[PDB]
């Protein structure tokens, strides 16, 4: 199933109360495959989300 | 004067089948989301299907604001219990 | 996907400035009942005017249920509050 924040198949933590757009899952343009991958790091404070 | 117009929903035929328990585009199950709304003049909601894509409409007389928030909770509320997505 | 594609209002220019606080079609002001609105993708409420007639609509991409429900419970308030007859 795909990570967080994805929206494949059978995704299941896509946001549901939120207008979302995917996270990127590869680099484009002259990027290799090591290179090309992406990883999504938060800098957040304790309010940025509720639950 | 403060009239409304146009209150439109847009979806497809088996979301709708879903939300109104199985049954078809042309009425309105009781048992459904889209029942209980006040009728001011007949009824309150009126639903059509055309190539795969079901309007649901408030009718011309029953556009008051208690139907119109009755109309978008109640869609809210169904698309989040059967996870569909109520895209703005 | 469950989408809204007409979320529309009609009134006169003169309940339109008693509820844009004074302030004619083409601006939305802030302390006024047609602001406080979630932003999506912009403005969440745009307003016209036409041979008298003012239109206040949400935006393409602002149209979700708490917008709707919001303008509609502002517009009740604002009507019942300054004697506006909301007819529709």
């Amino acid at each position: 199933i795909p990570t967080p924040g994805v929206s494949g198949a059978g995704a299941l933590h896509l946001p549901t109360q939120d207008v979302f757009t995917s996270l990127p899952t590869a680099f484009t343009g002259a990027n290799t495959g090591l290179a090309a991958q992406v990883i999504t790091t938060l800098m957040c404070h304790s309010d940025w989300a509720v639950m | 004067a403060i009239t409304c117009t146009a209150c439109t929903f847009t979806m497809t035929d088996a979301e709708f089948a879903i939300l109104n328990e199985g049954v078809a585009a042309p009425t309105i199950d009781p048992r459904g989301s889209f029942a209980g709304l006040q009728s001011l003049s007949g009824a309150p909601i009126t639903a059509s299907a055309s190539a795969g894509t079901t309007t649901v409409v408030v009718a011309a007389s029953n556009r008051n604001d208690a139907n119109i928030r009755t109309l978008a909770q109640r869609l809210r509320r169904a698309a989040q219990a059967n996870r569909i997505t109520f895209t703005a």
